[PDB]
C-alpha cells in the first residue's frame, strides 16, 4: 500500500504496488533429453524454463489537500512480462531451484541467456529448433477531473497500450560457450489516445475532403524530411527525374514509378510507409507536417475530455419555465497499431531499396486505425414546467483507416441525430 | 526457380512484368505451354 | 531536424585510412574511393550479379559479408555500390570507400552507425 501518508506532504496520495511473479520448469522427453542423431550421437536437447511478471500500480492522488481546478489524477500502471527459455539442461531440487538466478525464479525479466550459455546449462545441439521467447505488455490508464467552473464538471482520460514480442532462435558455440543469436523477429501492438478535433468538422465526401488534400501534399513534406535525416544535407538531395536517376525509357520496368513521383527523393516516394505514415498522421491530427513526429509510435498520450455543464440553471431559468437544463460532449479519439513488426529485409546487406525502390523500413505494419467517437458530441437534456422533458443528442464518428497493403485510405464517417420528447397531458376526460 | 518474382524480366526469368497485369497474365510468361486455371490463378480484389 | 554533414569527416577519414594503409585510390566526383585489383572480360543499372563481397570499418570490424556468391540485382544497391560495381566485368576485384552519404547515411541501422565510413571488398563473379 505504500505508506506515502506518513510524512505530512503527501498526505493525499493513496498508491498501492502489486506483484506477481511465476516460474516454472519443465522437463522434456527423453526423445529429447536422449536425442540419439543420425551419426549416434546422443544430445541433450534439455528442458524448457518460463517466467512471468504481472506489475500494478494504482494511485489516487487526489490534487485537493488557477491550477487548483483540479481534484483528482487517478493513474493505473499495468506492466506484464514474460520469459521463455528452452534447451535448459539442468534441473530442479526438491524444494525449487535459483540455478539461472535467483531473480529468474521471481520473475526478473533481466537477461539470463548468455550467462546460461556461459555456464554451461544450454543444450549444444548445433540445430535446436525451439526459440527464445520475451513477451511484454504495457498498459495506462491515467484520469483525472477538473472543475473549471462551479457547475462545471471535466473529466479528462488518458491511455496507452504497447504490446511487444520478441522470438529467436540461439546455439551454443562449442568453444567460448557463447549464446549465438539466430534470426530474431518481433511484432506488437500499440495504442494510444490521440485529438484530431481540428478535422473532425472539415467537409469531407466523395467528392472533397481537406483533411485528404492535406494527406496528399503532406507526403512531399514528410519525405524531404525523411530525406534531409538519411542523405544529411551535405550532398543534393537525389530526386527521381533529376540528371544521375533519369526517366527511364517506357520499356524499363521503373519507368512508372519513376514517373509517378518526379520530384521526390529516391528512397522515399509517395507509397513509402515511412512517408505517408506521417504524413496520414499530421493531415489528420491537423499538425503541420514540417515539424510533426515522423516516429511510428508515440509517447504522451493526449487527453480526451468528457464534459458537463449544469450551468444553465443559475441565469435566469429558476422560474423561466425550465426546471432542468444540461449539457453534455465527450470526446475519444485513439490511434492503433494492430500489428507491427520486425523486418527481415532490414539488415545488413547492401540491399537497401525494395522493388518499388523504396528504403526498407525497420518496423512494418499493415495498417494504421484513426478512430474518433463524439458519443455525444452535445446532448441537451432539459424539461419544461409544463412537463415538456427533451433528449436530444448528436453523435459523430470517424474510422480512419490506412492500409499499406494496397496504399488506400478506407474512412467510415458517421453521424446520428436523436430527439427524445415527452409530455403528460393531465386529466383528460373521455 | 525461374518464377522468382524478385527477378521477374531480368535475364533469364520465366516471367515479363506483364505477369503484374491481371489483363496481361498470360503473356507474362515466357514459358510456351501455360494454361490459366494449372500453372497459374487469377484474383482481382482478393481478400487477405 | 537535426540533419548531420558528414561528407568532410568522412573524405577526411577516408584519405587518413588510404595514408596509414599504403593504397592509392581513385577517387569520383560523388566522394567515391575505389581501387580496381583486378579486371575481367559491364554490368548495367538494371543487370543481376553475383558478388563475394566483404565489408567492414575502418576499425577492421566486419558488419556484413557474403563468402559465398550472393546474387544482386544493383539497382536495390547502396549508391556506392550502383557506381563502382559497373566499373569491372566478370572475376574482376574492387575495394570500395563509400562515405556515409553514399552507404547507410547519417542515421545508419543497426550494426552500422550514421555517419560511418564503409570498406567493401567485392569480387563480382558474374553478371548475369
Amino acid at each position: 500500500d505504500i505508506p506515502i501518508n506518513k510524512i505530512p506532504i503527501f498526505g493525499f496520495v493513496k498508491a498501492s504496488y502489486s506483484y506477481t511473479a511465476d516460474y516454472m520448469w519443465q522437463r522434456s522427453s527423453t526423445a529429447f533429453s536422449e536425442y540419439e542423431d543420425p551419426n549416434g550421437t546422443v544430445y541433450d536437447l534439455g528442458n524448457t524454463i518460463q517466467n512471468s511478471n504481472s506489475n500494478t500500480l494504482t494511485t489516487t492522488l487526489n490534487m485537493n489537500t488557477v491550477l487548483t481546478s483540479i481534484k483528482n489524477v487517478q493513474i493505473n500502471y499495468t506492466k506484464n512480462s514474460g520469459t521463455v527459455l528452452p534447451g535448459y539442461t539442468p534441473s530442479v531440487g526438491f524444494l525449487g531451484t535459483s540455478k539461472p538466478s535467483l531473480g529468474f525464479v521471481f520473475g526478473s525479466q533481466d537477461d539470463v541467456r548468455y550467462e546460461a550459455a556461459k555456464r554451461g546449462w544450454l543444450t549444444t545441439y548445433q540445430d535446436f529448433n525451439q526459440s527464445f521467447t520475451q513477451v511484454s505488455n504495457k498498459l495506462l490508464k491515467v484520469t483525472a477531473n477538473i472543475d473549471l467552473l462551479p457547475d462545471l464538471k471535466v473529466d479528462l482520460s488518458m491511455d496507452r497500450s504497447y504490446s511487444e514480442n520478441t522470438s529467436e532462435q540461439y546455439s551454443v558455440d562449442p568453444s567460448t560457450n557463447e549464446y549465438k543469436p539466430l534470426s530474431p523477429y518481433t511484432y506488437g501492438m500499440f495504442s494510444i489516445s490521440t485529438v484530431m478535433i481540428k478535422t473532425a468538422f472539415s467537409p469531407s465526401d466523395e467528392t472533397q475532403s481537406a483533411a485528404f488534400d492535406d494527406f496528399r501534399s503532406n507526403r512531399l513534406i514528410i519525405a524531404n524530411r525523411l530525406a534531409e535525416g538519411h542523405y544529411g544535407s551535405g550532398v543534393a538531395i537525389p530526386r527521381y527525374g533529376d540528371a544521375n536517376n533519369p526517366i527511364p525509357a517506357e520499356t524499363d520496368p521503373n519507368y512508372a514509378v519513376y514517373t509517378a513521383n518526379q520530384g521526390y527523393p529516391i528512397g522515399y516516394t509517395k507509397s513509402n510507409q515511412a512517408v505517408l505514415l506521417p504524413a496520414f498522421l499530421a493531415a489528420y491530427t491537423g499538425s503541420d507536417a514540417s515539424s510533426s513526429s515522423t516516429n511510428i509510435f508515440r509517447s504522451f498520450p493526449i487527453p480526451n475530455w468528457s464534459i458537463k455543464y449544469n450551468g444553465l440553471m443559475r441565469y435566469k431559468y429558476f422560474k423561466d419555465k425550465f426546471k432542468r437544463f444540461s449539457l453534455q460532449h465527450n470526446y475519444r479519439a485513439s490511434y492503433t497499431i494492430n500489428q507491427f513488426r520486425s523486418n527481415f529485409d532490414y539488415n545488413s546487406s547492401p540491399k537497401v531499396q525494395d522493388v518499388n525502390t523504396n528504403f526498407y523500413n525497420e518496423i512494418i505494419m499493415s495498417n494504421v486505425n484513426l478512430v474518433e467517437q463524439f458519443s455525444p458530441l452535445i446532448r441537451m437534456d432539459f424539461e419544461l414546467k409544463s412537463s415538456l422533458r427533451v433528449l436530444s443528442e448528436i453523435k459523430k464518428d470517424r474510422a480512419l483507416s490506412m492500409s499499406f497493403d494496397n496504399n488506400l485510405l478506407t474512412e467510415v464517417k458517421g453521424m446520428e441525430y436523436i430527439i427524445g420528447l415527452g409530455y403528460r397531458f393531465k386529466d383528460v376526460i373521455f | 526457380n525461374k518464377y522468382d518474382p524478385a527477378t521477374i524480366g531480368q535475364a533469364g526469368s520465366f516471367l515479363n512484368s506483364n505477369i503484374r497485369e491481371i489483363v496481361t497474365a498470360k503473356s507474362g510468361f515466357n514459358n510456351t505451354n501455360v494454361s490459366e486455371a494449372t500453372d497459374y490463378s487469377v484474383l482481382e480484389n482478393a481478400r487477405k | 531536424d537535426e540533419v548531420k554533414d558528414y561528407t568532410a569527416e568522412n573524405e577526411k577519414e577516408i584519405v587518413d585510412y588510404l595514408a596509414q594503409n599504403n593504397l592509392t585510390a581513385q577517387r569520383t566526383n560523388s566522394g567515391l574511393y575505389y581501387i580496381i585489383t583486378k579486371e575481367g572480360s559491364h554490368p548495367t543499372l538494371n543487370s543481376n550479379i553475383t558478388v563475394i563481397y566483404k565489408g567492414y570499418f575502418t576499425n577492421g570490424k566486419v558488419f556484413d559479408e557474403s563468402t559465398e556468391g550472393v546474387s544482386y540485382s544493383l539497382r536495390t544497391l547502396i549508391p556506392g555500390w550502383k557506381e563502382g560495381i559497373p566499373l569491372l566485368k566478370s572475376g574482376g576485384e574492387i575495394q570500395l570507400f563509400v562515405p556515409a552519404h553514399l552507404g547507410y547515411g547519417s542515421n545508419g541501422n543497426k550494426t552500422v552507425p550514421g555517419g560511418a565510413v564503409l570498406i567493401f571488398e567485392i569480387t563480382l563473379v558474374s553478371v548475369n
